[PDB]
RNA sequence: UAAUCUUAUACUUAAUUCUUAAGUAAUAUAUAAUAUAUAUAUAUAUUAUAUAUUAUAAGAGA
RNA sequence: UGCUGACAUGAGUAACGAAAAAAAGGUAUAAACCUUUUCACCUAAAACAUAAGGUUUAACUAUAAAAGUACGGCCCCUAAUUAAAUUGAAUAUAAAUAUAUUUAAGAUGGGAUAAUCUAUAUUAAUAUUUAUCUUAAAAUAUAUAAUUAUAUUAUAUAUUAUAUAUUUAUAUAAUAUAAACUAAUAAAGAUCAGGAAAAUUAAUGUAUACCGUAAUGUAGACCGACUCAGGUAUGUAAGUAGAGAAUAUGAAGGUGAAUUAGAUAAUUAAAGGGAAGGAACUCGGCAAAGAUAGCUCAUAAGUUAGUCAAUAAAGAGUAAUAAGAACAAAGUUGUACAACUGUUUACUAAAAACACCGCACUUUGCAGAAACGAUAAGUUUAAGUAUAAGGUGUGAACUCUGCUCCAUGCUUAAUAUAUAAAUAAAAUUAUUUAACGAUAAUUUAAUUAAAUUUAGGUAAAUAGCAGCCUUAUUAUGAGGGUUAUAAUGUAGCGAAAUUCCUUGGCCU
RNA sequence: UAUAUUAAUAAUGUUAUGAAUAAUUAUUAAUAAUAAUAAACUAAGUGAACUGAAACAUCUAAGUAACUUAAGGAUAAGAAAUCAACAGAGAUAUUAUGAGUAUUGGUGAGAGAAAAUAAUAAAGGUCUAAUAAGUAUUAUGUGAAAAAAAUGUAAGAAAAUAGGAUAACAAAUUCUAAGACUAAAUACUAUUAAUAAGUAUAGUAAGUACCGUAAGGGAA
């Protein structure tokens, strides 16, 4: 039911059934959920969510108190009924959640000095050395040695300033 | 009707030109306005449009392109207007007196070719030129096909008047219910003339 | 009037209706490519 | 009518390009105060606070 | 009427598939293969170049030769169209998948240079189809700058003699058959109103890729079971003669056949002639025969005014007065049906049936009707707007289209009106607990539609348009009375393609 | 142009005008990509008709054929909101008795369990949840021939002092839904071995020849 995917369906689906007559007669017939496309807002993202979904998950929503809380249920229930487009959602939501509770500092200017230090050196050796293969190569280094330049203060990213 | 290489139109859709504007003194005050706003040719908002003046090319919304009264000799007839509700009442061709924004396209005149009903066509051919292929009666058909069809020699089968995938083709009304037009004063004349 | 000729040839046709992309770059027409390798078939499309 | 529905189109830190963030530039909206001009109200200017950097325009509308 | 294999009978029978061949020699091996000569057939093809196709069948393995300048593909560009491709979330959808936008692919099409032979790359800057009419003028013939008649209306390159940069190019002046035909601008008539897409300079640079190339290709080399009288696209297609690509011959080329040789019975097919009759034949002039110009004149009635009739029939002018190739050319009239040109049952019906221009009704105001969409987005309608589009019937035009909406529908107005679903609350009942309580059906409670009903309109919507007696001395009934219906057959036509009785009565 | 691009170098030529500079030759560092990859088994969605009923529509055929989708060597199920009856058993899967049994059906054609006892089976129980709500339940439309579990629309609780189970009620009994992992006995394919009152038209060719445009059919 590829529809669901592109909504918040809350596990709902299509049923497939029969249609009685007083005759008895079986014909078959489809049941297609409630399906109401509503523009929600969230707190987090500061914007607002649009997404078609049922009329059973919107009144889920109002009593659980915005998308936000329902797309955070740690229940396994929820995860099942939150489609691919809820589990992207969850991650917006959960990540910038972490964001804003969580700062880098509760390296990228260091780097910057670092640069021409390490490009003159693989220049005078007669290779070069780009920005991109700079970040790639010193990623993982967690303390840049002061080989030249000078350590003009005493930060250690750590109390910036006074 | 009456344009000919050599005359003068213009559009006033945008509103009054500056050329008025800085002659508001000798242009607007005397209301001289009246000399072009009922001319021949050029297109103004119905708003400005005189009650009773003949015009074509009408709109439905104020941003919208011309839309009715454009065929060969076809005109239609302002009838009145409601600046309360932004609305004027348009007497169109087809003898339905229809609500119309008052901010909408309108052409004066009739349009061109009155005379084009007048033609006539003397061969098959003409029709095939134009991209018209022939139409094959249902009273020809077979009962598969069309259910006039069927029956031995001339006969219609007792059948009403209906198209080949069954729907009546005498009088019945389509647009029935709740899918109908929200704006018309009064229905076009179903008798019309 | 005389039957008979309704092959016509032409190789354009031919391979462009019937050939191995022809099959190769759509569902059914792998479907049949697949079903007469499985059956053994040497000669797969035209 | 923010129910629905249709139509058209800058600097700086922290993690070459991207993102967050305190501050300020400029635009838009809303409230409070001050000053002016007309018949408590209308219109304009300044100060301060809050938000935005999917919208705008048209139409239907419980 | 069993399945498979083998072998019989029909039977050495029918047949060997449009047809011209003969001698000599290769070869004291030839009707069938090769060569020479004779004869003949095809020749606006059975020839010459090609396209597509194909077991390479070819003049063959030692085999089909490309920088381009008429050489095509390849490559650039696109049409119709196609695409498991691209666009927290393009839209829609049980899956499959569909829709819209992009991108890519796709010739049956477009792409500068060129015999005085030409140079495609890199970098940088900034055109539907269709005709050449009339006047004019020059020049020519008879006549006297006047008049009659006449080829020509524009280009296509050679020679002679002169002027320019200096025997290379241009320009000038004079000379030079007729009929067709070719590409380029010119000019201009009609409505049926006539494709899409990919710059110039300046410098530098070019060592010329791959594939196609044979032969057959109006056929023994492809599609047809066959070396099948069938189907198959394009350009030349000698001359003589003609209006002509008709018809006659045929220069050159190719060609004369997997059947031959004798008499040609009865009989069959395709042809030629036929006395005296001339439709008597026959369902029926089926078949066959019939041509007194092919050019120039002339050409009636009717009529919608259109040489429609009409290529009018008969007739005339040109040598023919007994005839001597082939082709074109085959009368007049009345009636029924249909206006006409056209379409239809591949392979028994080509018509009176379909279509048609014309007439008439009706739906749709564009956020529309109609159609398609396991069903939607959406698409055609249409880049259109009531003189437009869809559906229906009739079917050019002259004279006309009388009557009635009873029945089936359509359409307008009426809360006149029942009923389904949806709900609260509240009374009796039943089961159970001992009790409050729990569970069940029942009835009351104001809040309903479409529908149905009533009254209209709608027949160029589907449809209908009766019956008895007797009155002007012998006939009939102009007329009088009768039942019920919405109406009661009007104009016209009438033994109709409508009439069994019927070969209806009369006339030609 | 990965025999590639950028950068550096030694030289040549070489423009530019000693140095530079690219072009080239040759070295070194960085910059990049190759989907034919089975069939059967399993699960899920949709889902016929012929046929039987000696007609046919409820019913059957049948949740079968067929199409579509996804994963693994297997998958599914699995440690009771299960059965049973006042006494008790203690996950799941397959087979036998129970049993053609209760149950059900235009009470037609027909369909048809469970408890309990046996056999294969593996160590067969064990937490991975902060103990589960638009959930149970109700109304309504559907939904395995008896036996429910699910599902469209809407309404909608309780905390072990509670909740699920039976037309209903009173007693009693039993279990804990809305959180989870799980070998083995099973299915299919292939290989080895053993047994053939099996095969020479079920004894190796060939999915070839040939037929059809194609899907496809198919010899000696
Ligand atoms: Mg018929
Ligand atoms: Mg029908
Ligand atoms: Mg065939
Ligand atoms: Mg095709
Ligand atoms: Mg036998
Ligand atoms: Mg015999
Ligand atoms: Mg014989
Ligand atoms: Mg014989
Ligand atoms: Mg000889
Ligand atoms: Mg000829
Ligand atoms: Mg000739
Ligand atoms: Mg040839
Ligand atoms: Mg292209
Ligand atoms: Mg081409
Ligand atoms: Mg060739
Ligand atoms: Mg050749
Ligand atoms: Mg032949
Ligand atoms: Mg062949
Ligand atoms: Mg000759
Ligand atoms: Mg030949
Ligand atoms: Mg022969
Ligand atoms: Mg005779
Ligand atoms: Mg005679
Ligand atoms: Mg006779
Ligand atoms: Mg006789
Ligand atoms: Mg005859
Ligand atoms: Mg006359
Ligand atoms: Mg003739
Ligand atoms: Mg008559
Ligand atoms: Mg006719
Ligand atoms: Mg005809
Ligand atoms: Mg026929
Ligand atoms: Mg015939
Ligand atoms: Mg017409
Ligand atoms: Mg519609
Ligand atoms: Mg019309
Ligand atoms: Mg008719
Ligand atoms: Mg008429
Ligand atoms: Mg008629
Ligand atoms: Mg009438
Ligand atoms: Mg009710
Ligand atoms: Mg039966
Ligand atoms: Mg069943
Ligand atoms: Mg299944
Ligand atoms: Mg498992
Ligand atoms: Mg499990
Ligand atoms: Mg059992
Ligand atoms: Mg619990
Ligand atoms: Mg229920
Ligand atoms: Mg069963
Ligand atoms: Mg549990
Ligand atoms: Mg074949």
């Amino acid at each position: 039911f590829k529809q669901s995917n592109k909504g918040l369906y809350g596990g709902s689906f299509v049923q497939f059934g029969n249609n009685i007559s007083e005759s008895k007669a079986k014909t078959r017939k489809k049941w297609l959920p409630n399906v109401v496309k509503k523009g929600l807002w969230s707190e987090t993202l500061n914007r607002k969510i649009s997404i078609k979904m049922t009329a059973k998950v919107l009144k889920t929503i109002s009593k659980e108190g915005g998308i936000d809380n329902y797309l955070t249920k740690e229940k396994s229930a929820r995860i099942k009924e939150l489609g691919p487009t809820g589990w992207k959602l969850r991650y917006r939501v959960l990540k910038r959640k972490d964001e804003i509770e969580n700062p880098p500092h509760k390296r990228r200017r260091l780097m910057s000095f670092l640069y021409p230090l390490e490009k003159l050196e693989y220049r005078s050796v007669g290779k070069d050395l780009n920005y991109k293969k700079f970040v790639e190569l010193f990623a993982d280094v967690p303390v840049k040695d002061i080989l030249a330049r000078l350590e003009d203060h005493k930060f250690d990213l750590s109390t910036i300033t006074v | 009707d009456g344009l000919r290489p050599g005359d003068v139109v213009e559009s006033f859709r945008r509103g009054i030109p500056q050329t008025l504007l800085n002659e508001m003194g000798g242009k607007v005050d005397p209301a001289i306005l009246s000399v072009k706003t009922t001319q021949r040719g050029n297109c103004l908002p119905i708003s400005m449009i005189p009650i009773g003046t003949i015009i074509h090319n009408v709109g439905i919304t104020p941003v919208g392109p011309g839309k009715f009264c454009r065929s060969a000799g076809t005109y239609a007839r302002v009838l009145a207007k409601l600046p309360e509700k932004k609305k004027a009442i348009v007497r169109l061709q087809s003898g339905e007196h229809r609500y119309v924004s008052l901010e909408a396209v309108a052409t004066i005149g009739v349009v061109s070719n009155i005379d084009h009903q007048n033609r006539s066509l003397g061969k098959a051919g003409r029709s095939r030129w134009l991209g018209i292929r022939p139409t094959v009666r249902g009273v020809a058909m077979n009962k598969c096909d069309h259910p006039h069809g069927g029956g031995r020699g001339k006969s219609k089968s007792n059948k009403l008047s209906m198209s080949p995938w069954g729907q009546l083709a005498k009088g019945y009304k389509t647009r029935r219910g709740k899918n109908q037009n929200r704006m018309k004063v009064k229905d076009r004349p179903r008798g019309k003339d | 009037k005389s039957r008979g000729n309704t092959y016509q040839p032409s190789t354009l046709k031919r391979k462009r209706t019937f050939g191995f992309l022809a099959r190769a770059k759509s569902k059914q027409g792998s479907k049949i490519l697949k079903r007469r390798k499985l059956k053994g078939r040497w000669f797969l499309s035209h």
